[PDB]
RNA sequence: GCUAAACCUAGCCCCAAACCCCCACCUUACUACCAAACCUUAGCCAAACCAUUUACAUAAAGUAUAGGCGAUA
RNA sequence: GCUACCUAAGAACAGCUAAGAGCACACCCGUCUAUGUAGCAAAAUAGUGGGAAGAUUUAUAGGUAGAGGCGACAAACCUA
RNA sequence: CCUCCGCAUAAGCCUGCGUCAGCAACUGACAAUUAACAGCCCAAUAUCUACAAUCAACCAACAAGUCAUUA
RNA sequence: GCCUGUUUACCAAAAACAUCACCUCUAGCAUCACCAGUAUUAGAGGCACCGCCUGCCCAGUGACACAUGUUUAACGGCC
RNA sequence: UUAAUUUAUUAAUGCAAACACCUGCAUUAAAAAUUUCGGUUGGGGCG
């Protein structure tokens, strides 16, 4: 097969970069995943998960301006424009998050905590414990791995030396370092979940075929499995 | 996260043959040869300036040999 | 000249010469009605404009 | 509508059933040696 | 559908009858606009003397006599051509009688041709 | 019809017509020799005739070898008198069940080393049977020029067979610069595998190597007829005047 | 290492042929793996005031590990091959 | 008496002997010109199924051997 | 190069009433009847029909290959 | 008297009802389609490209979109 | 059978398949699919819009957890 | 398929080997692979 990835642009760029569909199909040209192609066409918004970065000779905590709040057809959460000193950048948006709002992004670790507003971007360590956070990573100087679909928030269910203890949307809490940024509040576009497609071509309009036909017999696996809740696991 | 996938990006050439480890020998490639031969040591070639100037061929310098490069950035 | 290979170009080069023509050619009569200041020709294959 | 099958284009048969495809893998490359030994007038399309 | 038939400029669709020519050779390059520069240099200038007063008609009169073929060796031209040079700087660097070892600085070179026909 | 020659003559022939006949001798007599390696994965049979136990008579026996399978990755680095086993087993170890086939793999180890001679650190895909040949051998160097072309089998470790005969056989001054002392205390650890300039050059080169090296030798810009014809022309006046 | 056995035996082939296998001599029986075998130490000799596996000039038993490992890249020891034993007993005769 | 019939030599086969053979063309072959190769064959079939198995000079000799100790090798 | 699905970049959808809306062309398909059955056709013709701004139809190039692909499962389609 | 066809371009085909001669377009010879249309393009290295389309204005959205530079 | 749609090119266009909706299972994660996505997500399936509803059961199988137990909108059974 | 023989293959462990990966040897599954489906019978199936 001629696959070659769309995904080859190196700068980040705050522009819509045209991208192309998959289907399914490997680089070697056989369907790995069922029920993808034929959607409508979308442009790719390239996403500055890496909350906290500076700019070039530039560093500490550094606030920014949302210019606009922005539909993104690539994923569930919408999307804003935000832009502070001399680069715009494409961040995704907490919940009540406006035109014109100013946002704190921040690396220092206080000594207290850091009483937030809906929108800014701290350490962990920088919280008080039970606050609604999200866009979570996983090391520091990660990136946002996590936490990041539209509505949903993670809790910070208590934090130890140099730890702190996430509770994801799946309820699994997650161990991880006192110093990686997160974000506050719970990621905008809520009442996603309750949206109604209506009808089978809005379910095609969004890259999904149909199911197959072929009747499967259920079997072990399709009971209700109340399981035990799993382990705690750290990125320590 | 680095922008770009490893696929798309440019390939890295194969790994030196054994051959040109070994400090005593001189190498056996297919640089007597003009063509590539698979059973034969694959050659280093000497970085090759084209001599005369092109036009439809140019290759600017880098931004430093630009003789007004200021440090001192201008916004245009 | 055709059947030969001809002598590559790069900028600042001699003029190319040929001294010898390998081509020939004929006029031949129009077969359709043509302007009184036209001949035509069967020009061999290898053989511009120029 | 059955038996039309055949539906012309010269890029499709270049680039399916060309000297440079049968070339470039080893395979087609013992195809046109079939059609050297056997003696076949066009190796390929 | 045909595999007999040489595949000629005429036949492909409008990029293949674009690409491919006849046996005429490159004068120019095209540049942006698909604007077509003609060099000069690249056209061949057809060199043509002077045909007056030149006594050599297309046919050679039937009374010429017969003789034997003798295709010019290496050893003849260099006989008649070098060789009472050498008798003659002989009974008193090859570069003096006419050789050149190197030809990267000369203008019709022998090997390869640079010249034309 | 029929052939001249047989078709396994064909190879041999082609040692014999063209640029191979060119070749030295002492590398074409290097490809001729047809010696079997050290038994690596079978047990070799002790003498040539045996006593078998089901009717008590002595009948001969050889030791068949075993075919092996050497991946290229074998000749990136050295590995033993070993590669892949390619075969098939019983399932049960028993015939009466499922013959199924199987690749027994040796089990590499990417070391390093330290060439005395090359003065060198290599860094080394190889087995467990190799470092044993080393220790066997009392170090690398005596390990590779110890072994024989066939039985070493790497491409690499006949290159460091190559490289480490040229540094013996020049007595190059490159091995340790400005301590001439430590170079003759090498040169005369590694005295007893001194070779020829000429013979080591084609130590452990591939057919079509040596072919290559062979052209590159015996090419040359073709003399211009106007030297030649001019000493024979200044020759044959000498002559003339010697009459 | 892998050493392995035929199964089917092999028909002799003689003194100037070669043995023609069929597809059934292509049938082993993995008769040992050397891996598995209870492993054996190394004789070397040591030129420095090491760890107790020994003293200076003394030839000692090493494990393979610490000996290929540690010892023998470090010139901390030197294989206990005919010709440096000569040159160690002769050091122990200069005391 | 129409259709037709006939024909003899192109050639071929098996041996022996002897070791053979200007220009454009891997881009859309027949186009003047620009930044990487090696990796057990399997199966049909015979065993009246099939499942281990099943062939690929002379003479010793179809001997020693091997083998659902059987087909067979 | 048909056909199943996909990729890229394209295109067509009159008029009337007022949205995977209705009537309705072009276009796509093929319910039902009849003709045809070595036929015009190795599946067509005539009429009737279902859809026709959408999960539409379609031109072009590219991809997936047989122990497979592909499938809104008919165990379909992958050059009659 | 029919026309639901026609005329072009694309793709395909490759001289296949032009002249001369030999149920009631085949052979030989000769001749022609002429670029303005359409193919055949682009000097690097960094740096830019948030705001659909629908007469694009009110509106009204969602499936979130076909079009650009500078040193 | 909810609907529009899809299918056996060339004997079946259907009540079959799909489908909004609902439910179950699996998955805490980056640089060639999923996806440049991150549990309101993705994938594997079932049933078929919405409205009133979905009753009982782990004996057996299979999965889950090895707290001999949990599981039915799992296979299935309900004198 | 809960027919027979397998587990070459993947994925898990376990033990060696080596100081997680790889390799060897065992075990468990999943995916499969090879092969077969006796006879009599007032036709065959059932008995
Ligand atoms: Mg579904
Ligand atoms: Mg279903
Ligand atoms: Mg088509
Ligand atoms: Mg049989
Ligand atoms: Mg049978
Ligand atoms: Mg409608
Ligand atoms: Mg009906
Ligand atoms: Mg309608
Ligand atoms: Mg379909
Ligand atoms: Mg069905
Ligand atoms: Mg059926
Ligand atoms: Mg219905
Ligand atoms: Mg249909
Ligand atoms: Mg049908
Ligand atoms: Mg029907
Ligand atoms: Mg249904
Ligand atoms: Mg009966």
């Amino acid at each position: 097969a001629n696959f070659v990835s769309w995904k080859s642009r190196t700068k980040y760029t705050i522009t819509p970069v045209k991208m192309r569909k998959s289907g399914g199909r490997d680089h070697t040209g056989r369907i790995r995943v069922h029920g993808i192609g034929g959607g409508h066409k979308q442009r790719y918004r390239m996403i500055d998960f890496l909350r906290f970065r500076p700019e070039e000779t530039k560093s500490g905590p550094f606030e920014e301006k949302v210019i606009q709040v922005r539909y993104d057809p690539c994923r569930s959460a919408d999307i804003a424009l935000v832009a502070g000193g001399s680069r715009k950048r494409w961040i995704i948006a907490t919940e009540n998050m406006q035109a014109g709002d100013t946002i704190l992004n921040s690396n220092h670790i206080g000594r207290m905590a850091v009483a937030a507003r809906e929108g800014d971007a701290h350490p962990l360590g920088a919280l008080p414990v039970g606050t609604l956070i999200n866009n979570v990573e996983s090391e520091p100087g990660r990136g946002a791995q996590y936490i990041r679909a539209a509505g949903t928030c993670g809790v910070l269910l208590r934090k130890v030396n140099g730890t702190a203890i996430i509770q994801l949307p799946s309820k699994r809490q997650m161990q991880v370092l006192e110093t990686c940024v997160a974000t506050v509040g719970r990621v905008s576009n809520v009442d996603h979940n309750k949206r109604v497609i209506g009808k089978a071509g809005r379910n095609r309009w969004l890259g999904k075929r149909p199911n197959s036909g072929r009747w499967h017999r259920k079997g072990g696996w399709a009971g209700r499995k109340i399981r035990p809740l799993p382990p705690m696991k750290s990125y320590v | 996260y680095e922008w770009g996938v490893r696929s798309t990006r440019k390939s890295e050439p194969p790994p030196l043959d054994r051959v040109y480890e070994i400090p005593g020998l001189e190498p056996i490639t297919f640089a007597g040869k003009m063509h590539f031969v698979p059973w034969l040591a694959r050659p280093i070639f000497p970085p090759w300036d084209r001599g005369y100037k092109d036009p439809r061929f140019y290759r600017s310098p880098p931004l430093h040999e630009h003789p007004l490069y200021k440090d001192q950035a201008c916004y245009i | 000249a055709r059947n030969v290979v001809y002598p590559l170009y790069r900028l600042g080069g001699p003029q190319l010469r040929v001294f010898r023509t390998n081509f020939f050619i004929q006029l031949v009569r129009p077969g359709v009605a043509q302007p009184e200041d036209t001949v035509q020709f069967r020009i061999p294959m290898e053989m511009t404009r120029v | 509508a059955r038996g039309n099958e055949y539906q012309p284009s010269n890029i499709k048969r270049k680039n399916k059933h060309g000297w440079v495809r049968r070339l470039s893998t080893p395979a087609g490359v013992q195809v046109i040696l079939r059609r050297m030994l056997k003696g076949r007038k066009s190796l390929s399309h | 559908a045909d595999r007999m038939s040489k595949w000629t400029s005429k036949r492909g669709p409008r990029s293949f009858r674009g690409r491919k020519g006849r046996g005429a050779k490159g004068i120019g390059f095209l540049t942006s606009g698909w604007r077509f520069v003609q060099i000069k240099e690249m056209v061949p200038e057809f060199v043509v003397p002077d045909l007056t007063g030149f006594k050599l008609k297309p046919y050679v009169s039937y009374l010429a006599p017969e003789s034997e073929e003798t295709p010019l060796t290496a050893a003849q031209l260099f006989s008649e051509a070098v060789a009472p040079a050498i008798e003659k700087d002989f009974k008193d660097n090859l570069e003096k009688y006419g050789f050149e070892p190197t030809q990267e600085g000369k203008l019709f070179q022998l090997y390869p041709r640079n010249f034309l026909r | 019809p029929l052939h001249k020659y047989p078709v396994w003559l064909w190879k041999r022939l082609q040692l014999r017509e063209g640029i191979c006949s060119r070749l030295p001798g002492h590398y074409l007599r290097s490809l001729e020799e047809e010696r079997t390696p050290t038994p690596v994965h079978y047990r070799p049979h002790g003498a040539k005739f045996k006593i078998n136990p089901k009717n008590g008579q002595r009948e001969r026996v050889e030791d068949v070898p075993i075919p092996i399978y050497f991946p290229p990755e074998s000749q990136r680095g050295l590995w033993g008198g070993e590669g892949w086993i390619l075969g098939q087993i019983y399932a049960n170890n028993d015939k009466l069940s499922k013959r199924l086939k199987k690749v027994w793999k040796p089990q590499l180890f990417e070391r390093e080393f330290y060439s005395e001679i090359l003065d060198k650190k290599f860094t080394v895909t190889v087995t467990m049977r190799t470092l044993d040949l080393i220790d066997e051998a009392y170090g690398l160097d005596f390990y590779i020029l110890k072994t024989p072309k066939e039985d070493l089998c790497s491409k690499f470790g006949m290159d460091l067979k190559r490289g480490m005969l040229l540094r013996l056989a020049r007595q190059d001054p490159q091995l340790h610069p400005e301590d001439p002392e430590r170079r003759a205390a090498i040169y005369d650890k590694y005295k007893e595998f001194a070779i020829p300039e000429e013979e080591a050059e084609w130590v452990g080169l591939t057919l079509e190597e040596a072919i290559e090296k062979q052209r590159l030798l015996e090419e040359k810009d073709p003399v211009p007829l106007f030297k030649i014809y001019v000493a024979e022309l200044i020759q044959q006046l000498q002559q003339q005047a010697l009459s | 290492t892998v050493i392995v056995e035929r199964w089917w035996k092999v028909p002799l082939a003689g003194e100037g042929r070669k043995p023609r296998l069929h597809r059934r001599h292509r049938v082993y029986k993995l008769v040992e793996d050397t891996k598995h075998r209870p492993k054996e130490n190394l004789e070397l000799i040591l030129t420095q005031s090491v760890e107790n596996v020994g003293v200076r000039g003394d030839l000692v038993s090493v494990k393979k590990s610490l000996g290929r490992n540690r010892l023998l890249p470090q010139g901390l020891a030197v294989y206990a091959s005919p010709e440096n034993k000569k040159l160690f007993e002769e050091e122990k005769l200069l005391r």
